[PDB]
């Protein structure tokens, strides 16, 4: 008892002579201290808090580096303690709007190899593990009262600066006031406050022993380590392994990981001059439709407009509020021959943010949750994807509902559903790309449609003998998504008066035959240009014209977008009739 | 777009005795150019609790008190309450009694304190924030007592009693045991004419959609509101709470669990958007009575044609869309007869001749006008839908989408796309302006007089300009 | 390393434990249990082992080693100690130096590796000297995958005089010993594992030949010999004369390239033409 | 300026070392050295000393100031005074630098030394910010620093004089 | 390191000729209102009414005035009207001062070449925001080592960049002094065509 206090005070002392003295480099060259200066530089910013090293801490003192391994609950505090007091004879004098000594949460990682969670067999119980997972949830942060003050109810005698123990344990009022049996309550006014997250950490995929489902494991963060990890990371975790103390079997006990050191596992001047000039150069169309599709092949045009939906047009708002599109759709009909779940997959993986979907659904749904007994409201993959990019295969085989639901979110760009009790509305702002395999509208919903074709001379047939290995055998994608992200977010393009006269001179003469088209066949179904279409056109434009970072876009796009959508509207004339 | 202040500030134009006494200085107001003094007496002549403060006025004032209002609210609170009656009983002593106790909202532009639910950390305990969001919920309206007053009907004497709990400025949680027998001789009674009950909601913020980084659920926060501020907000608004931020501890069985739940004692609140257009000048209205003077030939031809310039051709349509716009004239019979006064219109054409840019613009034009699909659209969900409650657990009658928007306009686009079971459910909404429901436990009769714009594709995908009108 | 991971790979228990053939690898689990060494914390690297274990480590394993006949256990070597975690063996040096100056992939001339080797000699870099051991490390658990493989499928010829052994392309981490230099090492393991796995009497005492392909354009493969293995060995090798004999003999093409006398470089296809005279002339 | 040139001004200060070569006096530009017998100490400026450490032909000797236990004491002046207490050398911090570096195993106690040193000085910097807000905070246009070394001044003055420039052309704005 | 551009006088009596980035400054529009008509170049906004608001460069509006406001008159943004003025005195560290921007104190500066009522209190507000605005950039500027600083300077403009890299460039050369780094001779300007 009188020995723990003595053994502290030369605890506390050790720990702190650590961060005091710890140097790095050699004598040739010249050497830094380690963690003063960390302390120091990361209290004047206002952040409070160092991420200490074990193999640091062990090779200045062993034994020391040993005691966190084997009792790291009762000697964290003293770390944290000593923290405290360098942080203090580092920064001081402090200017004139903070006197008061903050207190600084002491991180620490490792590099030491990771256990797993079907290796915590009871005996490490409150010992320092580092475990590797994947977040699966997250809870919402919350307070934790840390140093808390009661008072009596009858007497009013106070007895104040109590302090709660770290973890998920909590506090056993007493009943002996010194007045009824339990006359203390807590003062809400003075109870200092942390927040606390909760996260549940699975295990890794390739680590399951393959008979079942994976096993998962609960967290504990705090102050700083909240709000820093999101639901789909890959992460390392170095815990207190430990049990919930809030006093099947008789006597079983409830267990979680005390967080306290967290990793996750994954612009420039120079890099912008790789995309300058890329985008300066003169042939910079084809550079790129010819680096999005290696393996499958043959019609580049199919591979020309997937080149425009990853970039966009522009969002502009008129003076009314009435703001137009920024994306764009496109329908790849044909026979489902494999060859375009490959282009899917492609482009998902190729995009900023991006979803193949074939769950819930994809738009909205209103459904009867169990423990509430009402219904709920489910938002489903298009309210997810801001700005990216949905692939959809078998347009034919979604729920009607659903497919209901996805022609409106194409037509008005969100989702709002009136139902038992819910009234929300959604926005859905993402790029669909179809695949087909239908009326005349949810087709006019899109505004690019391309159907598959072959032929069969024996020219034709040598082509293919050498399509064949092209598969047999079986410009770089991580820079281009890293330059579409610096593109979409830097150019303005809007059209030049000449591109005006163009369209407007396409247009109308486009118009201008449809009418002795359907007077006279009316095969009781085709399809006419839209304004709709001609706004598709526009916004195509300015997708070509975004390449090159040019801020006016002329004729060098316009007539070439037009013959692709000479190619695209006749796709489906011959389709529909 | 950071809203750094309640009045949005781009288009503007078009011991504790130290803070008693600091508050009472500022509320003379009078030598200066009498800001305040003007809002009192204006309140007393309204007979209004509370008055709503700019901090940005304590600033200028005086910099340190409005400081420490802002980082202590609650003793600064229980001071500014007190030095306010006390200024009310320097006018009208009389109506200084009225009432039990005062109080103050605030306004005015706070420095780092405009957060969101979910920035809204535990740095900001016992301090005034101002949250901004979506009200996504609202609780029962609940009396709750401040002050109890009973007699003995054999001493012929009357004691009193004073309350609070952990939702004051103050809280001291103090039992509800109704004191029956002070002495145990003497027996006691409860008066409750002359008892003080107040109101007590409990509503639940939510983060902007808009707003969130769309990867998880917004984050929320709950609000107490009180005294008279109660039905402030319904589900589905966007307010702005300006509350002082607090946690509320609690023990089950004398060992308590660190863990707190923080809630938001709301003192003010702020529908941010603008719902109405009744402020207008006497230059306005110079300018329409001479606009309604000027031409009675050529006014009406004016008006449309200026309706949707965003539009070309269709001038018959907004001619009729302006007469929607306007509405008849609703006469009601003596004997209890009445007739409708609103017009219906339908739209059908090939596609993309600009049907639902005229539904988006109307949409906008009117107020209280509220769209709606042809599928995502049911027969009952647009009228009137029987229910339960999650907390009672007993059925109510949730509005449909044609009982909201009453007095209004409702949009329907792809109108055709709805199915046979589903169009008549209107007939009696559209003509004799209310709907009637008999369902299993629930025999109700709404008002919906309201107006519908439809629009719709026609059979065979386009209009065969050679069958007729009819097929 | 951890402590489990430096046992299967050092080529002097790699070869007493035998730790290619399932039947002793058991005797790596028994060495481990006679000294108290939990599989889970042997399994852990060296600086995250528990204190506790640790005191008297390189003795309860000199002792447990004279159980198993593994009586030369302790050498003699030297240690520095920089700063406050700096602690390098002597014999760590070499194997970081040895493996920056023979990194496999290859970005330039000849003396591009010579550079950074030779850097990473002064205590200002040590960035490089801690980076050549991951290299190193990545060598030697891709060498005991190789001396695994020519003793599973006993690919060591008795040739008569000497023993002889061939690589094959197919076979993984192959084309890391293509230099000329970071062969000798491989071969003079596979001696050693060798003539402590082989029954025989006589193979016990030949030196071995080795041959593994160089170039493929000029369809060239280089050669080495190394003396016969034993305990005192007296290391003095005899095969720079041989080789050039015997390429006199047969007249075929050959290349001396290298200050050492024993590493040459041939045609794919005098390969059996200098072989066979070469049996012939060592006799 | 730049580190590199306080670190060229600071070769000046005058040490002592002990040679083991012999060589007569020497005429510099700057003055006599010299004469240098073997096993004698003799004083010399630190470019020097340094340049005939590295091509081993001397033996430092610490100077006077640097001991641990005087320092032991300005550590805590230092912090019990609330303005820039003086110093041992006006360039104390590249004294301390380069011979810890290039002789600190002919100054025993080296790692105790230079600790201290540290200390001192992440006091007087943080004395600095708070003479460098208080400046601003109050609009002054004078301020009188006591004993700051080169360093210091060094380290962040063409930030403050910087952002010191931009508040007089904010200030006087309206006169004409 | 030798290239020494020509620096901004944006903030005194009158701006620089050859600085660009005053060019750039004095480009952006504000609101005048003519006072007479303006023959025969009606074609941009021939001749405009008297008593119209347009929105013009800065540096046009330079000569177009006179003290009779002979031709025209002129009215502030609204981001140095009355609102915003309050705003920017709740607390200064919370405003973007680059969507509201990007040149702040190089526009408000100008603005007191109209002789317009409210200049004393014009004056006012820029020293008294770049005052509190300081504290932020002495701490945030002289402490971020090695770090993605791009977050902690999204929010200022081009008088406060300026400063911020003139923290970093003297934290990140005595970090490169203590380390025994800034001994080495290397390339200056070659190394930026790397
Ligand atoms: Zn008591």
């Amino acid at each position: 008892a009188d020995e723990g206090q003595a053994r502290k005070s030369q605890l506390q002392r050790r720990f702190k002579e650590f961060l005091r003295q710890y140097r790095v480099g050699t004598d040739r060259t010249g050497f830094t201290f380690k963690y003063r200066d960390e302390l120091k530089r990361h209290y004047n910013l206002g952040e409070y808090w160092i991420e200490v090293e074990m193999e640091d801490l062990a090779s200045f003192d062993e034994d020391l580096a040993d005691y966190l391994y084997k009792q790291p609950a009762e000697h964290l505090q003293l770390l944290e303690e000593a923290a405290k007091e360098v942080a203090d004879e580092v920064t001081r004098p402090r200017p004139s709007g903070e006197e008061v000594l903050q207190d600084i949460q002491v991180m620490l990682k490792s590099d030491a190899s990771p256990s797993s969670i079907r290796s915590l067999k009871s005996d490490m119980m409150s010992h320092l593990v580092k475990i590797p997972g994947i977040i699966i949830a997250a809870s919402a942060v919350r307070a934790k009262a840390t140093r808390i003050s009661i008072q009596c109810r009858s007497c009013r005698n106070t007895l104040t600066n109590i302090a709660m123990r770290p973890g998920l344990e909590g506090y056993a009022l007493p009943r002996k006031c010194n007045c009824p049996l339990d006359p203390y309550f807590i003062m809400p006014d003075k109870c200092k406050c942390v927040d606390f997250q909760t996260l549940k950490l699975q295990e890794l995929p390739d680590a399951v022993p393959h008979g079942e489902m994976p096993r998962h494991m609960q967290l504990y963060c705090d102050r700083y380590l909240c709000d820093k990890v999101v639901p789909g990371n890959r992460v390392t975790i170095m815990g207190i392994y430990s049990i919930k103390k809030f006093g099947v079997g008789v006597g079983i006990r409830s267990s979680y990981i005390r967080v306290l050191g967290i990793q996750v596992d994954t612009v420039s001047p120079q890099e912008e001059e790789e995309f300058r000039r890329l985008a300066a150069l003169p042939n910079v169309y084809e550079v790129i439709s010819k680096s999005i599709a290696p393996s499958i092949f043959g019609g580049t045009d199919m591979k020309k407009a997937i080149a425009c939906l990853l970039f966009g047009g522009s969002r502009k708002r008129l003076p009314d509020g009435l703001t137009r599109r920024g994306d764009i759709n496109l329908l790849m009909l044909g026979d489902p021959g494999t060859a375009k779940s490959q282009l899917l997959k492609f482009v998902e993986k190729c995009s900023p943010i991006g979803v193949y979907t074939s769950a819930a659904g994809l738009t909205a749904s209103v459904m009867r949750d169990p423990s509430s007994r009402n219904f709920i409201m489910e938002g489903g993959a298009m309210v997810l994807a801001d700005g990216g990019v949905v692939c959809i295969d078998e347009f034919d085989k979604m729920r009607e509902d659903d497919r209901v639901a996805i022609h409106e979110a194409m037509e008005q760009q969100t989702i709002s559903i009136a139902k038992a009790g819910i009234t929300t509305t959604l926005n859905s702002r993402c790029s669909v790309l179809a695949a087909a395999n239908f009326m005349p509208t949810i087709l006019s919903r899109f505004d690019m449609i391309f159907i598959v074709k072959d032929e069969h001379n024996e020219e034709r047939d040598v082509m293919l003998a050498k399509h064949v290995i092209t598969l047999h055998v079986s410009i770089d994608l991580a820079k281009l998504k890293k330059f579409i992200a610096y593109c979409r977010v830097k150019c303005g393009p809007r059209l030049s008066a000449e591109a005006a006269e163009k369209l407007k001179n396409r247009y109308i003469i486009m118009r201008s035959g449809a009418r002795q088209h359907e007077r006279d066949s009316d095969r009781r179904s085709s399809i006419p240009i839209t304004v709709r279409q001609l706004e598709a056109i526009v916004r195509i434009a300015e997708a070509l014209s975004k390449m090159k970072l040019q801020p006016f876009a002329t004729e060098a796009d316009v007539e070439e977008a037009l013959r692709l959508f000479q190619v695209s509207t006749l796709d489906a004339a011959l389709s529909g009739t | 777009m950071l809203p750094r202040s309640p009045p949005l500030p781009r288009g503007n134009l078009w011991e504790l005795r130290e803070a008693q006494r600091d508050y009472l200085d500022f509320l003379d107001d009078e030598e200066d150019q009498g800001i305040y003094q003007s809002k009192v007496r204006e309140l007393i002549s309204d007979n209004q609790y509370r008055l709503i403060v700019n901090v940005n006025d304590l600033r200028r004032k005086n910099e340190k008190r409005a400081n420490r209002l802002l980082n202590n609210a609650f003793e600064e609170l229980v001071a500014f309450q007190r030095a306010l009656k006390d200024f009310v009983a320097s006018i009208d002593a009389t109506y200084a009694k009225q009432y039990e106790e005062f109080y103050v909202g605030l306004e005015g532009s706070f420095g780092s304190k405009h957060v969101s639910p979910r920035t809204l950390t535990s740095c900001f305990l016992s301090c005034v924030v101002c949250v901004e969001g979506i009200v996504t919920k609202c609780s029962l309206v609940r009396p709750k007592v401040v002050r109890s007053v009973h007699y003995c009907p054999a001493t012929k004497k009357t004691i009193e009693r004073r309350y609070s709990d952990l939702t004051t400025l103050v809280a001291f949680p103090s039992s509800s045991v109704y004191p029956t027998k002070d002495e145990e001789n003497n027996p006691l009674e409860t008066e409750y004419g002359l008892s003080v009950y107040k109101d007590h909601q409990t509503i639940t913020i939510q983060e902007m959609p808009e707003k969130a980084p769309a990867g998880q659920l917004p984050r929320s926060v709950d609000v107490i509101l009180d005294d008279d501020l109660v039905d402030k907000a319904k589900p589905g608004d966007r307010v702005q709470v300006v509350g002082t931020y607090r946690c509320l501890p609690g023990k089950k069985g004398g060992y308590t669990s660190g863990t707190f739940r923080t809630v938001l004692i709301a003192c003010n609140v702020k529908q941010m958007s603008k719902d109405a257009q009744p402020s207008f000048s006497a230059e306005d209205i110079a300018k329409i009575k001479k606009f309604s003077k000027t031409r009675s030939k050529d006014i009406f031809d004016q008006l449309a044609k200026s309706l949707a310039p965003s539009i070309h051709g269709h001038d018959y349509v907004k001619k009729a869309i302006l007469c929607l716009l306007l509405g008849g004239v609703e006469r009601d019979l003596e004997n209890g007869s009445h007739i409708r006064g609103d017009i219906n219109i339908l739209l059908i054409g090939d596609p993309s001749v600009a049907k639902s840019q005229l539904l988006r613009y109307v949409l906008c034009t009117a107020p209280r006008a509220i769209p709606t699909t042809g599928r995502g659209s049911s027969g009952v969900g647009l009228t009137a839908a029987v229910t339960t409650d999650q907390e009672t657990g007993e059925r109510r009658l949730e509005a449909g989408a044609m009982v909201l928007a009453d007095r209004g306009v409702v949009c329907i686009d792809e109108f055709d796309k709805m199915s046979d079971m589903d169009r008549t459910a209107i007939h009696e909404v559209m003509e004799q302006g209310r709907v009637t429901i008999a369902k299993a436990g629930i025999h109700a009769r709404l008002n919906a007089r309201c107006s519908v714009l439809a629009a719709a594709n026609p059979v065979y995908g386009r209009y065969d300009q050679y069958k007729t009108p009819m097929e | 390393w951890s402590l489990h991971d430096s046992l299967c790979n050092t080529s002097y228990t790699a070869a007493r434990f035998k730790l290619w053939s399932v039947h002793g690898q058991k005797r790596l689990q028994e060495f481990l249990a006679d000294m108290g060494l939990p599989l889970k914390q042997v399994k852990q690297k060296f600086q995250a082992m528990d204190i506790s274990l640790k005191e008297n480590l390189r003795e309860m394993i000199e002792q447990s080693a004279n159980k198993f006949g593994m009586k030369d256990m302790r050498v003699q070597t030297f240690s520095i100690h920089f700063g406050f975690k700096h602690k390098f063996l002597a014999s760590d040096v070499v194997f970081a130096t040895m493996s920056l100056m023979e990194s496999p992939e290859k970005d330039g001339s000849g003396t591009d590796h010579f550079i950074q080797a030779l850097d990473s000699l002064s205590r200002s870099n040590l960035d490089k000297l801690y980076h050549g051991l991951e290299l190193a490390k990545k060598q030697l658990r891709a060498t005991q995958q190789t001396i695994a493989s020519c003793l599973c499928t006993n690919l060591v010829i008795s040739q008569g005089p000497f023993l002889y052994c061939s690589l094959m392309e197919g076979t993984p981490d192959v084309m890391l010993f293509s230099r000329p230099a970071s062969l000798s090492l491989l071969s003079k393991h596979l001696l050693k594992s060798f003539v402590c796995s082989t029954k025989n009497r006589r193979c016990k005492l030949l030196p071995l030949v080795m041959a593994a392909p160089l170039s493929m354009e000029h369809g060239t493969v280089t050669v080495v010999g190394i003396p016969p293995e034993t305990d005192s060995s007296d290391r003095k090798n005899f095969f720079g004369r041989a080789f050039e004999k015997a390429a006199e003999s047969t007249s075929s093409r050959m290349l001396h390239n290298h200050f050492d006398l024993s590493v040459i470089e041939l045609k794919a296809e005098d390969r059996s033409k200098f072989l066979d005279a070469l049996i012939s002339l060592l006799s | 300026m730049d580190a590199a040139e306080v670190e060229f001004l600071a070769e000046k200060e005058l040490v002592t070392i002990i040679p083991n070569f012999s060589l007569d006096k020497i005429y510099l530009i700057g003055g006599d050295l010299g004469p240098f017998n073997p096993g004698l100490p003799v004083e010399v400026p630190l470019w020097l000393a340094i340049n005939l450490k590295q091509r081993q032909k001397c033996r430092l000797l610490p100077p006077e100031w640097m001991d641990v236990e005087k320092l032991e004491k300005m550590r805590d002046h230092e912090r019990k005074e609330e303005t820039f207490t003086p110093m041992p050398s006006p360039y104390y911090m590249e004294l301390t630098k380069l011979l810890l570096n290039h002789a600190s195993d002919n100054i025993p106690k080296a790692d105790e030394i230079r600790t201290l040193v540290k200390d001192m000085w992440d006091t007087r910097i943080a004395k600095l910010r708070v003479s460098a807000d208080s400046f601003v905070r109050q609009q002054e246009a004078h301020a009188k620093l006591d004993n700051l070394t080169l360093m210091e001044i060094n380290t962040s003055g063409t930030f403050l004089t910087q952002a010191l420039n931009h508040m007089y052309k904010l200030r006087t704005n309206l006169q004409p | 390191e030798a290239y020494f551009r020509v620096e901004s006088g944006a903030l005194g009596p009158e701006e620089n000729f050859l600085s660009l980035d005053d060019i750039l400054m004095s480009h952006e529009k504000l609101p005048v209102r003519t006072e007479t008509a303006m023959p025969r170049l009606g074609a941009f906004f021939n001749a405009v009414p008297q008593g119209s608001k347009l929105e013009l460069p800065l540096w046009l509006a330079k000569g177009l005035f006179d003290n009779k406001r002979r031709i025209l008159s002129v009215e502030l943004p609204k981001i140095y009207q009355e609102g915003w003025r309050t705003v920017f005195s709740a607390d200064p560290n919370v405003v973007d001062l680059h969507k509201m921007g990007p040149h702040f104190y190089g526009f408000g500066s100008q603005l007191l070449h109209f002789d317009s009522p409210e200049n004393a209190d014009i004056s006012q507000s820029l020293l008294q925001t770049f005052i509190g605005r300081f504290r932020r950039i002495m701490d945030s500027s002289q402490n971020a080592y090695n770090e993605d600083t791009s977050a902690l300077v999204a929010r200022l403009d081009e008088m406060e960049r300026g400063l911020f890299q003139t923290g970093q460039k003297g934290l990140n050369d005595f970090q490169c002094w203590e380390k025994g780094q800034a001994s080495q001779i290397t390339a200056s300007n070659l190394v930026q065509n790397y």
